RNA sequence: ACCCCCGCCGUUAGUUGCCAGCGGUUCGGCCGGGCACUCUAACGGGACUGCCCGCGAAAGCGGGAGGAAGGAGGGGACGACGUCUGGUCAGCAUGGCCCUUACGGCCUGGGCGACACACGUGCUACAAUGCCCACUACAAAGCGAUGCCACCCGGCAACGGGGAGCUAAUCGCAAAAAGGUGGGCCCAGUUCGGAUUGGGGUCUGCAACCCGACCCCAUGAAGCCGGAAUCGCUAGUAAUCGCGGAUCAGC
RNA sequence: UCGCUCAAACAUUAAGUGGUGUUGUGCGACACUUA
């Protein structure tokens, strides 16, 4: 809208380990909206997570989600009839967002056949330092350190 | 004993006219169960305004089908004159059984 | 599928019931 | 097995093994199992000789199937043909027999789309 | 043919499948509602006048 | 379908009789494609309607169980 | 004695008659972890129990009726709040800033006519 | 803004509901009993920038509490002087023009359903957050005398027959589906996908070739989430899953 | 799998013209206009 910021939606924390991170997480799981069956699939990983290695579900997800957050990215713009593809920093909520999307998104793009496994090793991959979302990440910010001339416009 | 069934339309002259009944009946016999209102079954009626294309911006009405229902218990010969005699119905169309 | 016409949802989106579909 | 005479569905599921034979399908597969009283879960890498003269030689002799069966579908046309009822003269042109949306699609029987 | 329709329609001379449905008022073809008989242009005409008792503008 | 008494027209079956009667021709200007054609009626000439004209369709074994109009083309081309 | 409150939401009622004593929960018969299975919402309707650090020192009984599957949970986490605050005023001053006491607005609306529903209209096109 | 629905609660009425409280238990609110509570509808209160803090001349904005609900709470009805020489003489009324043994009337059959092609709007898929199957559970609203059909028998079934209840909160359509537990499946044009075509049946109707729907057996097609382009939607919305009616012989 | 010419069909337009954009034939390895 052009009058109002738009407040972001304060959704409601986790019911089992008491983090919003956690359910906003379930949601990009969420297909046709069922939050039953994509928060099991979420804690069916989880139990997955203590099998390979002795390490908590929730550290390993932090972790995870951490070394995919885009910490800066390009952004089209134009300038008297032209487009420059201007980097600069990204919002915290964004980064969040896309962090949490291209991981649902790699482990689509897994092999494995069941959701859960797929989702387990690809969050093992991401707290690790190499998995086919962190890659999707590295790649966004090498646009932002390669197109760092353009950056003088940083509006 | 006896139960009375007030079907109607407007529920402004079926609250008048059952009303009058509560009182006639009690005022003047035995005990009467209150007036008892029912489901109103309502017949919704969709349609297009236009006479010719216009398949939006259509209007629609619907038929307000009251119901009302009321009980006397023992067959007072005071209540059954006073009914007979003292009543103002209109649009509503009453039916009463045993 | 909701489509086929033999299978369980197959009846129940064409609004019947038959054979594959339990019936009284 | 060489079942059907010259088809041979190996190595799968008994039932859905029928089904790839010509004139059996999911319904005659399941008829079969039950008149014959084989596990459908079974493989046919693992059966016994008798199962196998027993499972297949009764569907074999049973309904008809195969090419023989192929041969009383086009046998019907060439009767529709022969005289040609409006049934028939849809195969004559390849048009469908519902006399369905031919001003739209159809392109089932009509084939690719010849642009033109 | 349009005359002749409107009275056709209540003839019913022949078999029951084609004392099809016809408008009272302005005598439509179609459109016909069973419970009112009219058509739904004379249907809508009547009841902004409120000669359809019970008949109220719905909104929900 | 019409499985209880197959359905078909009387004048169709009195015309017909009367040809089987003494064996006369086969000519009849029907106008009931939606008849099915009799067993016995076979080696006779209908000449059925189709909005445009009689067809000279003729009779046989195989053509039985279907309608008059099955043999009896209503579309130009075709 | 007893802690009454009355649940609804989306048309789901639900009457709460709660009793002081174990943890035995019953709702419209069966048990709670039996009617409830394979629901995450299901622990999170006890969330009223939860903050009042009560779990297990009371016996639930709840008539819930109408409405979707989830929708009874909600009516039932309201409904417990209500129980409970019902015999405490002190608890009011902490289920309240929790939020918990709102019948949640949030229900279906009316699919419009001319769309499909409610919002979504048919694709637009000039072609 | 006054009109209705959902939003908090009560007032009015008790054949909707209550092992809740007690007795029989066939352990089924089935009987007794009761209406506080659920419901069924009807009336009324309530939210008004009313309170405090800060900016402000005023109007007013931002933040916090109480509250079911704050700044129109969500939705609907409601769409000005007019424009588009918009649309509609086939809804109807209507000035004028034209036909008047036919531009009028009746029937039968055919035809709006034609197919070398193109575009719009849609359903269902191209599958392992899944396909086939057994058991179990939770809706709202609506309709039902020439109509909805519970129970019993035939068959694979559509469907037929015997036959109870119903002027309809208490009889029927009705299992809501998805979902919860368990089984096969194993990446394959596949247990995915049902389009097409052969043969045999049922329903309604004078009449299902043209030109109806619906079972069953078989044939098991195109089809790996799609180019340029392009649509919807800001929250109980989108997406996704079932249900009802109008229309109506049936479809 | 890329580079290129040409003749359809479709998309951008309110519409046309032209162009632009994809798939189809044979080879080498936006700008302008609208009695
Ligand atoms: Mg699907
Ligand atoms: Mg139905
Ligand atoms: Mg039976
Ligand atoms: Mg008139
Ligand atoms: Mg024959
Ligand atoms: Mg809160
Ligand atoms: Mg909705
Ligand atoms: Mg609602
Ligand atoms: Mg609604
Ligand atoms: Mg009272
Ligand atoms: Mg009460
Ligand atoms: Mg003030
Ligand atoms: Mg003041
Ligand atoms: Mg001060
Ligand atoms: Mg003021
Ligand atoms: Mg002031
Ligand atoms: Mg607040
Ligand atoms: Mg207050
Ligand atoms: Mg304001
Ligand atoms: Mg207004
Ligand atoms: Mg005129
Ligand atoms: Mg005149
Ligand atoms: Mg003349
Ligand atoms: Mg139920
Ligand atoms: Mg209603
Ligand atoms: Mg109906
Ligand atoms: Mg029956
Ligand atoms: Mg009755
Ligand atoms: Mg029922
Ligand atoms: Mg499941
Ligand atoms: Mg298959
Ligand atoms: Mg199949
Ligand atoms: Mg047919
Ligand atoms: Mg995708
Ligand atoms: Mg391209
Ligand atoms: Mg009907
Ligand atoms: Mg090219
Ligand atoms: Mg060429
Ligand atoms: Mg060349
Ligand atoms: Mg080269
Ligand atoms: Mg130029
Ligand atoms: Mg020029
Ligand atoms: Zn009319």
């Amino acid at each position: 809208a052009r009058r109002r910021r738009a407040e972001v939606r304060q959704l409601q924390p986790d019911l089992v380990y008491g983090d919003v991170l956690v359910t906003a997480f379930i949601n990009k799981i969420m297909r046709d909206g069922k939050k039953n069956l994509a928060a099991r699939i979420f804690y069916d990983a989880c139990k997955i997570i203590q099998e390979k290695t002795g390490q908590e579900p929730l550290k390993v997800f932090k972790q995870a989600v951490e070394n995919v957050k885009p910490r800066m990215e390009v952004r089209s713009r134009r300038v008297g009839g032209a487009n420059y593809q201007v980097p600069m920093e990204v919002s915290p909520r964004r980064q969040q967002s896309l962090a949490l999307r291209w991981l649902v998104q790699a482990a689509n793009q897994r092999p494995e056949r069941r959701a859960a496994v797929r989702i387990a090793h690809e969050l093992m991959d991401a707290a690790e330092g190499k998995g086919g979302a962190v890659k999707k990440k590295e790649d966004v910010e090498r646009m932002a350190e390669a197109n760092r001339a353009y950056a003088h416009y940083r509006w | 004993k006896i139960r009375i069934k007030l079907r109607g339309f407007d529920h402004k002259t079926l609250d008048a006219s059952a009303q009058k009944i509560v009182e006639a009946a009690r005022r003047s016999g035995a005990q009467v169960s209150g007036p008892i209102p029912l489901p109103t079954r309502v017949r919704r009626f969709t349609v297009i305004r236009g006479p010719f294309k216009h398949k939006d911006s259509r209007e629609h009405f619907e038929l307000r089908t009251h119901n009302r229902l009321v009980d006397i218990i023992n067959p007072n010969r005071k209540t059954i004159e006073q009914l007979m005699t003292l009543d103002l119905p209109t649009g509503v169309e009453i039916e009463i059984k045993t | 599928g909701k489509g086929d016409r033999r299978t369980r949802r197959g009846k129940i989106w064409r609004g019947t019931y038959g054979k594959y579909r339990p019936r009284k | 097995a060489r079942i059907a005479g010259v088809e041979i569905p190996r190595n799968k599921r008994v039932d859905v093994a029928l089904t790839y034979i010509y004139g059996i399908g999911k319904a005659r597969a399941k008829e079969a199992l039950e008149k014959t009283g084989i596990n459908p879960a079974t493989r046919v890498k693992d059966l016994t000789e008798a199962e196998v003269v027993r499972l297949r030689e009764y569907v074999e002799n049973t309904w008809k199937l195969e090419g023989e069966l192929r041969a009383e579908v086009a046998a019907n046309i060439k009767r529709l043909m022969d005289i040609g009822c409006y049934r028939g003269l849809r195969h004559r042109r390849g048009l469908p027999v519902r006399g369905q949306r031919t001003r739209t699609n159809a392109r089932t029987r009509k084939g690719p789309r010849k642009t033109v | 043919a349009r005359k002749a329709l409107i009275e056709k329609a209540k003839r019913t001379p022949k078999f029951k499948v084609r004392a099809y449905t016809r408008c009272v008022r302005c005598g439509r073809a179609r459109s016909v509602y069973r419970f009112f008989g009219l058509c739904r242009i004379c249907l809508r005409e009547l009841a902004h006048k409120g000669q359809l008792p019970g008949v109220r503008k719905a909104s929900w | 379908s019409l499985k209880k008494g197959v359905f078909v027209d009387d004048h169709l079956l009195e015309k017909v009789l009367e040809l089987n009667a003494k064996g006369e021709k086969r000519l009849i200007k029907t106008w009931s494609r939606r008849s099915t054609i009799v067993p016995e009626m076979v080696g006779h000439t209908i000449a059925v309607y189709n909005g445009k004209q009689h067809v000279p369709v003729y009779i046989t074994e195989n053509m039985v169980g279907h309608k008059l109009g099955e043999f009896a083309p209503t579309r130009t081309y075709r | 004695e007893q802690y009454y409150g009355t649940g609804r939401r989306k048309e789901a009622v639900a009457r709460v008659f709660l009793r002081p004593g174990n943890g035995k929960v019953t709702v419209n018969g069966q048990d709670f972890n039996e009617y409830f299975q394979g629901l995450v919402r299901a622990v999170a309707a006890l969330e009223p129990l939860r903050a009042v650090d009560a779990l297990g020192r009371f016996d639930a009984y709840i008539t819930v009726r109408g409405g979707g599957k989830s929708g009874q949970i909600d009516a039932i986490k309201l409904g417990i709040a209500r129980a409970l605050v019902q015999y405490n005023p002190d608890y009011r001053a902490k289920l309240k800033p929790l939020g918990f006491l709102t019948r949640d607005a949030r229900v279906v609306e009316r699919k419009k006519y001319g769309k499909h529903k409610a919002r979504r209209a048919p694709q637009y096109s000039k072609r």
